[PDB]
C-alpha cells in the first residue's frame, strides 16, 4: 500500500457481512418517504431531492 | 560485632544496656521479661538485644601481645 | 428562570443489584405528577436517604434567580443570591446523551436524559414534553431538598 | 481571616518523656511541630574526632562513629554556643565548641570496658549521660592495646545528621476513634482500641462526622537523655518561630526591593 | 563519591535568594512564591493558614524534586487583596499563634511541677 506502520489503526467494515435485506435499508437512502426526509433533511432540501 | 549506641529505627540509646541485659538474663530473668524490665516498650528497639551478635569476643581472642 | 425541570419524587428502592461502592448507591425513585423514572446517585455518606422519603428535585441551568448563565468555575466569594440557599444537596454535571423512542416518521413520545455529575449518573426517563430544556453538551444542576412531610 | 487559640494540657510529666495534648489547632501545624521535634532541634554532639593512637581491633573510623552517637546534656549550653559554621575565629574555640579527651590503655590482665565515663570534658555541664544505669560502652580493650584521642563537640540539628536527634520516638496521634474516616477499616471489629480512645468496648468505632475538623492531637515526646522533653518542645517552638520571622523579614525585603 | 553534604539542605549558597516572587500571567492576582533550602515544614503550615483566610481563592505548594531543596507556593486571592499581604498576614498571625502556644505550654509545665 505504501503507508507507514505507525499511523494505522484497527477499524471495521460496515458494509462487510450484512444481510441482503439490512444492507438495502442502511445504504440506499430511500427518496420516496417524504416524512423521513423532513425528519432528517430540512424543508428546502426535501423538495429538491424529490 | 559490638552493641550499637542507638536503635536504628527509633534512636533510643541501647548501647548502655547490653551488659545489664546479660546480667538480668544471668540472674533468673528471661528475655521476655528482661526487655521490659530494662525499659524497652517499642518492639523496634527490642531487636538490638535479641538480634545482636557479640563477635567482639572472638576478635579479642586474637590478642596482639601477651 | 432557567428551571429545566421541577417535580416531587419519592424513593422506592435502593441498590437493587446490591450496593457496589461504599459512598454511592442507586436511587430508583418515581415521580408523583409527571410519572417519570429516576436513577439518581447521591452520596449516601454525607447525605443519607432512606426509603419512602420525598424530595423536591429541580434541574436548573443556573443557580441565580435572574439567570445570568455563569461561565462555570468555583468562586466562593460571591454575595449574589443563589437558589442553593433552600436546598440541602446540590450537584453540578453535564448531560451527555438524550435517548428517546424516536422512529423514522413520527417524533418521539418518551425521552431519557443521561447526565453525569463528574461520575454520579442519573437517568430522568419519561415523556418527551417536559424534557424540552435538555440538550446534549450542556451544564445543569440538581437542587434537591428532602421533604419533612 | 486569622488563626486560632490552641490549648495545652500535660497528662504525664516525668524526666524521661512528656505526654501533652494540643487542642484547637490545624493538622498541618501539629505535623510540622512533630517534624521540628525530630529534625530541627539544636543540641550538642561530637562532630570532630582527632585520633592519635588506636590499637583496638575495630576500624579507625568505628571509634569516631560510636563517639558521634553518644548523647551530651545541653540543658543550658546549647542556647549559649553558636554554630561552628558562623563562628568568627579559627580552631574550635570553647565559646563555640566543647573539648573532649579519652586516654585509656588496658594494663591489667582483665579486659577493659571503655565507656562514655572515660570522656573527660573540659566543661563541667557538658558531660555524657552519667550524672544520675550503666554507661554507653564505646569499645573493649585487651592487655596490650590502647585508645588515645581528643574530640570537639558542636551544635547541630537532626536535619544535618542523626547524631543531633534528641527525641527517641514521637508518638503522634489524633482522633483515636475513627470519626473523620481518614482511615477505612475493612473489619473494624478486628482492630484493638487506641490508648486514648474514649469509646466503650461495645461499639468498634465512632459514627461518621461530616462537619468535623481534626483536633486534640496527642504527643509522647521521649527524650534520649540529652535534652529534657519540655525543653525539647520549647526549643523546637522557638526555632519554628525564628524560622517564620526570618522568612517574614526576607519576604518584606523582597517586596520593598521590587 | 558524589553524595552531597549535609549543610546544603538548610544553608543558603552565595547568590541564592531565600525567597523570590514571580507573578503569573494566566489569571489575575496570582503569584508563585519560590522558597529555597526548605521542606514541607515551612510550607504546609503556610498553606493551611492561607486556606483559613476566605479571601484567598487558591493556595497550595509542591516540591519540584525531593533531592533538590526548593518549594513553590502558588497563591491567588481576590482582585482587591494582593497575595503579598496575604502571605505577610499568614506568617504574622502564625507567629502569634505559635508564641501563644509556647506561653500556654510553659505555664502548664510550670504549674504541673508541684501543683
Ligand atoms: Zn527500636
Ligand atoms: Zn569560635
Amino acid at each position: 500500500d505504501g503507508l507507514a506502520g505507525e499511523s494505522v489503526e484497527f477499524q471495521n467494515l460496515a458494509t462487510l457481512k450484512p444481510s441482503n435485506k439490512a444492507f438495502e435499508k442502511k445504504f440506499r437512502f430511500d427518496y420516496t418517504n417524504e416524512r423521513a426526509l423532513r425528519r432528517t433533511l430540512q424543508e428546502d432540501l426535501v423538495k429538491d431531492v424529490l | 560485632m559490638i552493641i550499637p549506641v542507638r536503635c536504628f529505627t527509633c534512636g533510643k540509646i541501647v548501647g548502655n544496656k547490653w551488659e545489664a541485659y546479660l546480667g538480668l538474663l544471668q540472674a533468673e530473668y528471661t528475655e521476655g521479661d528482661a526487655l521490659d524490665a530494662l525499659g524497652l516498650k517499642r518492639y523496634c528497639c527490642r531487636r538490638m538485644l535479641l538480634a545482636h551478635v557479640d563477635l567482639i569476643e572472638k576478635l579479642l581472642n586474637y590478642a596482639p601481645l601477651e | 428562570a432557567g428551571i429545566l425541570f421541577e417535580d416531587i419524587f419519592d424513593v422506592k428502592d435502593i441498590d437493587p443489584e446490591g450496593k457496589k461502592f461504599d459512598r454511592v448507591s442507586r436511587l430508583h425513585c418515581e415521580s408523583e405528577s409527571f410519572k417519570m423514572d429516576l436513577i439518581l446517585d447521591v452520596n449516601i455518606q454525607i447525605y443519607p436517604v432512606d426509603l419512602g422519603d420525598k424530595f423536591r428535585l429541580v434541574i436548573a441551568s443556573t443557580l441565580y434567580e435572574d439567570g445570568t448563565l455563569d461561565d462555570g468555575e468555583y468562586n466562593p466569594t460571591d454575595d449574589r443570591p443563589s437558589r442553593a440557599d433552600q436546598f440541602e444537596y446540590v450537584m453540578y454535571g453535564k448531560v451527555y446523551r438524550i435517548e428517546g423512542d424516536e422512529t423514522s416518521t413520527e417524533a418521539a413520545t418518551r425521552l431519557s436524559a443521561y447526565v453525569s455529575y463528574g461520575g454520579l449518573l442519573m437517568r430522568l426517563q419519561g415523556d418527551a414534553n417536559n424534557l424540552h430544556g435538555f440538550e446534549v453538551d450542556s451544564r445543569v444542576y440538581l437542587l434537591m431538598k428532602k421533604l419533612a412531610f | 481571616p486569622y488563626a486560632n487559640q490552641p490549648t495545652v494540657r500535660i497528662t504525664e510529666l516525668t524526666d524521661e518523656n512528656v505526654k501533652f495534648i494540643i487542642e484547637n489547632t490545624d493538622l498541618a501545624v501539629a505535623n510540622s511541630i512533630r517534624r521540628v521535634f525530630i529534625a530541627e532541634v539544636p543540641i550538642i554532639a561530637i562532630d570532630w574526632v582527632q585520633i592519635d593512637a588506636n590499637s583496638s581491633v575495630l576500624h579507625d573510623e568505628f571509634i569516631a562513629h560510636r563517639l558521634g552517637l553518644i548523647p551530651l546534656t545541653s540543658d543550658d549550653i546549647v542556647d549559649k554556643l553558636q554554630y561552628s559554621r558562623d563562628c568568627t575565629c579559627e580552631e574550635f574555640c570553647p565559646e563555640c565548641s566543647v573539648e573532649f579527651t579519652l586516654d585509656v590503655r588496658c594494663n591489667e590482665d582483665q579486659t577493659r570496658h571503655v565507656t562514655s565515663r572515660d570522656l573527660i570534658s573540659n566543661s563541667p555541664r557538658v558531660i555524657p549521660v552519667t550524672s544520675r544505669q550503666d554507661d554507653i560502652l564505646i569499645v573493649k580493650l585487651r592487655k596490650g592495646q590502647e585508645l588515645r584521642l581528643r574530640a570537639y563537640a558542636k551544635k547541630g540539628f537532626g536535619k544535618e545528621h542523626a547524631k543531633w536527634n534528641p527525641t527517641a520516638g514521637v508518638a503522634f496521634e489524633y482522633d483515636p476513634d475513627n470519626a473523620l474516616r481518614h482511615t477505612v477499616y475493612p473489619k473494624p471489629e478486628e482492630w484493638p482500641k487506641s490508648e486514648y480512645s474514649e469509646l466503650d468496648e461495645d461499639e468498634s468505632q465512632a459514627p461518621y462526622d461530616p462537619n468535623g475538623k481534626p483536633e486534640r492531637f496527642y504527643y509522647n515526646v521521649e527524650s534520649c537523655g540529652s535534652l529534657r522533653p519540655e525543653t525539647i518542645v520549647l526549643s523546637a517552638l522557638s526555632g519554628l518561630k525564628k524560622k517564620l520571622s526570618d522568612l517574614q523579614t526576607q519576604l518584606s525585603h523582597e517586596i520593598q526591593s521590587d | 563519591m558524589n553524595a552531597p553534604p549535609a549543610f546544603e539542605s538548610f544553608l543558603l549558597f552565595e547568590g541564592e535568594k531565600k525567597i523570590t516572587i514571580n507573578k503569573d500571567t494566566k489569571v489575575p492576582n496570582a503569584c508563585l512564591f519560590t522558597i529555597n533550602k526548605e521542606d514541607h515544614t515551612l510550607g504546609n503550615i503556610i498553606k493551611s493558614q492561607l486556606l483559613k483566610d476566605p479571601q484567598v481563592l487558591f493556595a497550595g505548594y509542591k516540591v519540584p524534586h525531593p533531592l533538590e531543596h526548593k518549594i513553590i507556593i502558588r497563591v491567588q486571592t481576590t482582585p482587591d487583596y494582593s497575595p503579598q499581604e496575604a502571605f505577610t498576614n499568614a506568617i504574622t498571625d502564625l507567629i502569634s499563634e505559635l508564641s501563644l502556644l509556647e506561653e500556654r505550654f510553659r505555664v502548664a509545665i510550670k504549674d504541673k511541677q508541684e501543683g
